[PDB]
């Protein structure tokens, strides 16, 4: 019955979950993990990634 | 080059700073990694193709 | 100063190695120029310099 | 003298530049013009353009 309120809740939850899932994107870098970039590369190339 | 040699490196401690003493090369050319970082890393296996 | 060729890459900001760590360290915010040239004819000897 | 280029000696000169702040004492071979006021001009003060 309470579709609109549930829709508000669901939209908020979906937006937050999408924000969290975006942290696994590489965006053109070698890795989506900062720790891997910092442990595998020197200062300058790590800064680029 | 058509019959290039492949050697497997496994179950050993690899000091990559001493490679400079074995051949008179000017520098490494590394992809996905930096030479100075190679001593802080671990690998399942290494392959050396010559 | 004088080094060997395979250490020339160490004369640069944000580098690691024997020369960079223990002999000559450039700052990370270095602004300047590096000029390295081969000096085999002047700094080498048959018995070893 | 028989070593490979990676093991041969290299002479290195590093030029470090200090920019802005205190008054400049090292300058390029640039001739100074007159100081024109009250007009829209291009200006070059010690490299600050």
């Amino acid at each position: 019955a309470l579709g609109k309120l549930q829709d508000v809740v669901n939209h908020n939850a979906q937006a937050l979950n999408t924000l969290v899932k975006q942290l696994s994107s590489k965006f053109g870098a070698i890795s989506s993990v900062l720790n891997d970039i910092l442990s595998r590369l020197d200062k300058v190339e790590a800064e680029v990634q | 080059v058509y019959a290039w040699n492949r050697k497997r490196i496994s179950n050993c401690v690899a000091d990559y700073s001493v490679l400079y003493n074995f051949a008179p090369f000017f520098a490494f050319k590394c992809y996905g990694v930096s030479p100075t970082k190679l001593n802080d890393l671990c690998f399942t296996n290494v392959y050396a193709d010559s | 100063f004088v080094i060997r060729g395979n250490e020339v890459s160490q004369i640069a900001p944000g580098q690691t190695g024997n020369i960079a760590d223990y002999n000559y360290k450039l700052p990370d915010d270095f602004t300047g120029c590096v000029i390295a040239w081969n000096s085999n004819k002047l700094d080498s000897k048959v018995g070893g310099n | 003298p028989t070593y490979g280029v990676g093991h041969q000696p290299y002479r290195v000169v590093v030029l470090s530049f200090e920019l802005l702040h205190a008054p400049a004492t090292v300058c390029g071979p640039k001739k100074s013009t007159n100081l024109v006021k009250n007009k829209c001009v291009n200006f070059n003060f010690n490299g600050l353009t």
